[PDB]
C-alpha cells in the first residue's frame, strides 16, 4: 500500500493517479514519518500535489520531526506549491522539535522571496 | 560565471567503503576577493555533521572549492533529502542544489569482459574491455583488479551511464594492461558495485590475455 | 536446473520447495553467477527456518562469495539477530573479512545494529580489525553517525 | 533558455554519402513570439548553397529548429570556416557559432569486435560490442553491418569519443541482435569512417555469436 | 613478409624498391589488414610508374578492399588522370561498386575532376548509376557545388 | 614550408615560434590565398598574431577573395586581435572581390560594438 511513497517521489504522475483511485492509503509514512504529500511538495512536483488533495491529504501532517508539508516545500524554495498549499488551509505558525516555521526556514535560507508570501 | 553541483554517494562509497559522502562542487571561472560559503542541512531538520571543506586555483585561473558532508547509511537509504546552499558576496542570490537517494525500476548489472587481440606494434601492451549493461538506476561504481590487487582508478576510463536502446542503462571500460601484468598472472577481474546487485551488491567478470 | 531453483526457493522464503529441490538431488551449497550459496540469500532473507534447514542438509556456513561475504555477513548487514546466533552455534567466522577488509563486525556498525554488535562481540570479535581502508567498526560507526553504538566498540 | 550548437560534417556524410553537410541547431525552451532566423556566410566571403530549414515543437513545449547547409568536400577538407547566426527579436544579441575543418595530429582508428555468452533468458537476443580506439582527430562514424544489410542507428547505441591519456580517442558501440539474424548469417560487422584511415576512410572488425 | 615492405615501397613512391622486392618474390596481389593491394596504394599516392609494374606482373585491376574500392576508385579521388587511363587500358571496370554502390564517377564528380569524368565517360561510365542512397553523380556535382561538372553529367 | 599553416590554425602557441626560427614562410598562402596571420586572426589565436607580425607578416596581405586579416577578425567577432591589426597598421577602408569592408561586415553581422572600435 505504500508504492504511492515511491510514485511520490520519483514523481510518474498517472503511476499516482491509479494508486490512488484503488484506495492506497494517502496518509502512508515513510521512515521519517512524512505522507505522499511532503515528498512532492519537497520534490517540486507540483502535479502530484494537487491530486493527493482531490484525494483529501492532510495538508497539516506532522512529520516525526514536527514538519507539514509546508515546511519542506519552503526548505526546497518551490514557490508556487507553497501557495497551493497555503490556498488549501496551511498552518503558519506551526513550528517543528526545533521551533521553527516555513518562514524561520526562509529566513535560514535567506528566501525573502518566499518570506513575503508568509508575511503577505 | 558561477557553478554548483551536489553528487548521490558512489556505491563504492557507500557499499564497500562503508562510509557515504556527498561533495558540493562550486567552480567560479573568474573569482573575485569575497569567500565562498557552504552550508548544509537536512530535510528532516536533524543535524547534519562535520564537513570538509576543499579549496585549489586550477591554471586558468578558476577557483573549484568542495564540501564533502558525511551522510548516514541509513539515512541515505531511507530517503533523507541533503541540500547545499552557497553563499558568495558578490553573487546576488544563492544557489541551493539538493540530493537523496535514487528512485524508479530496480535492475542488476550484467557484466562482461574482453581482450583485444596482439597487434603487431602492440606486443608488451593489451587492451582489457568491460562492458556493465542492464541496470537500474544508473549510478555506479567500476574497478579493475588483479593479483587480489585493486588498480588505481587512473588506469582505466569508464563511459559515463547511457539508455539502452531496449532496457537499463550501460557504461563500458577500457584498461591497457602490460606483458609484465598478465606474465605474473593472466586474470584480471572487472567488478562493478551496484545497489540492485543483490546479496552483495558486486557484480564482476574475468577475462585472460592469452586463450 | 534444480541449483537455479533452490537459490530462488531459498530467497522467497519457499519452505516446502527448498525439501522438494534438496529431495531431488539439489546441491545444498549450489552458486549462482556471483558466488551466492542458497544460504547466502536465506540469511539476507530473514529467512530463519530455511537457514536452519539448509546447514542441517551440510550447508558451508563459511561460504564466500566473489565479494568475499559469508551468510554471517549479510545476517548482519539486515539485523537478523537470531539468525546471526545459528550461524555462530554452527560455527560461522565471526572475524570473516571480505576482498577489501570488511567482517560482519564493520557492517553491524554500519546499519546500526547494536544488538547484533553485542553477541558477534560475545563471540570474539576483533575490534580493532580494519578493513584495507585501515578503518576500524569504531570509525565506520562515527562516519554513519551512531555515535551510541561507537561506545560500545571501543 | 536558448542555446545553438553547430556540428562538422559527418564522416559518414563526407565520406561516405560524398555529400557534407553542416547544421545549426537551436532549441528555445521557452518559445516566445516572433520568428527565429539562421543565416550562413563563410569566412572567404563566396558563396554558400541553399538551405534546409526544419521546425519541431516538443510536448515540454520547446521549439527546436534547425538548418542544414550543403557544403563542398574540396572546401571543406581545405580549411573553409562556417558560421550560424541565430536571431529572435526577443533575444538581445544575436548568437554566433562557427565550424572548420579538424586539427591536430592525425592518427588511424583500430577496431575490435566481441560477443557476449548465451544466457538463459535471453536465448534469442544477445549483445555484440566494438571498440574503436586510438584514433585521431575525434570525429567517427560508427556502422554495424548484417547480411550486406546496413543496420539502422536505432538498432546502436554508440558512447561520446573520449580520450586516452596519452594515445587517441576512444568509442564504443553497444549493439543487440536476435536469434533470428545470427541464424540467417553469422557474420556482424561494425565499421568505422574515420579521416586518417588511409586510403578508403574505412577501419572494419567482423563478430561471430558463435565460433 | 615482403608483402608489408611492398605496401610500403608502393605507398611511398619507392620504383626501385619495388622492383628489387618482386625480384624477390613479394607478393604483387598482398593485402593489409583492410584488403589494400599495392596497386591500391600506388594508385591512390599517384605513382604511375609503379601502377604500370605491378599491373604489368599480374596485379589485379579490380581489386577490391574491405570497402569495395578499386584502384579505379582511389585514382579517381586523388585526380591521377593518366592512372585512370592505364587502369582502363588493362581491363579496370569502370563502373565497380563500393558497399554502398559508389562508382568512380561518384568521386570523381566530388572533388570536381572534369579531366576524369570525361575519360570515365569515354570507357562508358554510367551516367545512371545509383548509389544506395539514391544519388547520381550528378547529383553528388551539384550538392558538391561544381555546377560546371554537372553540365557534362548528362 | 607550410608547416606554419596548419599550425596556425591549430594554435599550438610555441610550435609557431620554433617555425620561425627555422624561418617557415610567414606569407605561405593555402587555398584560400590566406596567410598564418589571417588563420590566427580568424580563429582568435592572438598571441600567434603577434609573434607573424613581430616575424615581420603583412598586416594588410590579401588573399583570393580581396579580404586582409582585418576582414577575417571582423567576421569572427574577435574584437581584440581587430585592435591590434589596427595599432599594427591595417587598412580600414580595404575592400574585397564582393565590395565590402571590415565595417561593412560589422553591418551584416550586427556587431555595433566592433563597428565602434573600427569607425573610430
Ligand atoms: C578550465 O575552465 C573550465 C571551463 O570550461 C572548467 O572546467 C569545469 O570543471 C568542472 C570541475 O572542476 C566541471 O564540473 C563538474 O565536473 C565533474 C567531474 O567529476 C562532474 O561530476 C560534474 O557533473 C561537473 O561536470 C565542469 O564540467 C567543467 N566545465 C567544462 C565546460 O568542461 C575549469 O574551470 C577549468 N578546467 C579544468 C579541467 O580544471
Ligand atoms: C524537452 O526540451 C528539451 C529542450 O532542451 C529537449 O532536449 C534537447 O534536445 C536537443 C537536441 O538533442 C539537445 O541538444 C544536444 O545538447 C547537447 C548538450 O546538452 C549537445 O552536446 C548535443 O550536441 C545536442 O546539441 C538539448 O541539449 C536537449 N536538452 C535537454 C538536455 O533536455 C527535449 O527533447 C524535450 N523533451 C521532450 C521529448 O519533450
Ligand atoms: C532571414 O534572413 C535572411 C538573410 O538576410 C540577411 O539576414 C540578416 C540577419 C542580416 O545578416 C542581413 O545581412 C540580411 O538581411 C533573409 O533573406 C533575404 O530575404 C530577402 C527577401 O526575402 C531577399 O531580398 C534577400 O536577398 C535575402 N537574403 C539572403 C542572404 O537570402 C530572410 O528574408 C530573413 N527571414 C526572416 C523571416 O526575417
Amino acid at each position: 500500500g505504500k508504492k504511492l511513497l515511491e510514485a511520490a517521489r520519483a514523481g510518474q504522475d498517472d503511476e499516482v493517479r491509479i494508486l490512488t483511485a484503488n484506495g492506497a492509503d494517502v496518509n502512508a509514512n515513510d521512515y521519517w514519518g512524512h505522507t505522499p504529500l511532503h515528498l512532492a511538495a519537497m520534490l517540486g512536483h507540483l502535479e502530484i500535489v494537487e491530486v493527493l488533495l482531490k484525494n483529501g491529504a492532510d495538508v497539516n501532517a506532522t512529520g516525526n520531526t514536527g514538519r507539514t508539508p509546508l515546511h519542506l516545500a519552503a526548505w526546497a524554495d518551490h514557490l508556487e506549491i507553497v501557495e497551493v498549499l497555503l490556498k488549501h488551509g496551511a498552518d503558519v505558525n506551526a513550528q517543528d522539535k526545533f521551533g521553527k516555521t516555513a518562514f524561520d526556514i526562509s529566513i535560514d535560507n535567506g528566501n525573502e522571496d518566499l518570506a513575503e508570501i508568509l508575511q503577505k | 560565471g558561477v557553478s554548483a553541483y551536489l553528487s548521490r554517494p558512489s556505491p563504492f562509497d557507500l557499499f564497500i567503503r562503508k562510509s557515504p559522502t556527498i561533495t558540493c562542487l562550486v567552480v567560479d571561472l573568474a573569482p573575485s576577493k569575497g569567500t565562498v560559503n557552504l552550508t548544509w542541512s537536512r530535510a528532516s531538520g536533524k543535524p547534519v555533521n562535520h564537513s570538509t571543506r576543499k579549496e585549489e586555483k586550477q591554471r586558468n585561473g578558476t577557483l573549484t572549492v568542495t564540501s564533502t558532508l558525511p551522510v548516514g547509511t541509513r539515512d541515505w537509504i531511507e530517503g533523507e533529502t541533503y541540500q547545499c546552499r552557497v553563499t558568495h558576496p558578490h553573487l546576488p542570490r544563492a544557489l541551493m542544489r539538493s540530493t537523496t537517494k535514487t528512485s524508479g525500476p530496480r535492475a542488476a548489472p550484467e557484466v562482461y569482459a574482453f581482450a583485444t587481440p596482439e597487434w603487431p606494434g602492440s606486443r608488451d601492451k593489451r587492451t582489457l574491455a568491460c562492458l556493465i549493461q542492464n541496470f537500474m538506476p544508473e549510478d555506479i561504481s567500476v574497478q579493475w583488479l588483479h593479483n587480489e590487487v585493486q588498480l588505481p582508478d587512473a588506469r582505466h576510463s569508464t563511459t559515463q551511464p547511457r539508455k539502452t536502446k531496449g532496457s537499463g542503462f550501460f557504461v563500458f571500460s577500457r584498461l591497457e594492461v602490460t606483458r609484465a601484468e598478465w606474465e605474473q598472472k593472466d586474470e584480471f577481474i572487472c567488478r562493478a558495485v551496484h545497489e540492485a546487485a543483490s546479496p552483495s551488491q558486486t557484480v564482476q567478470r574475468a577475462v585472460s590475455v592469452n586463450p
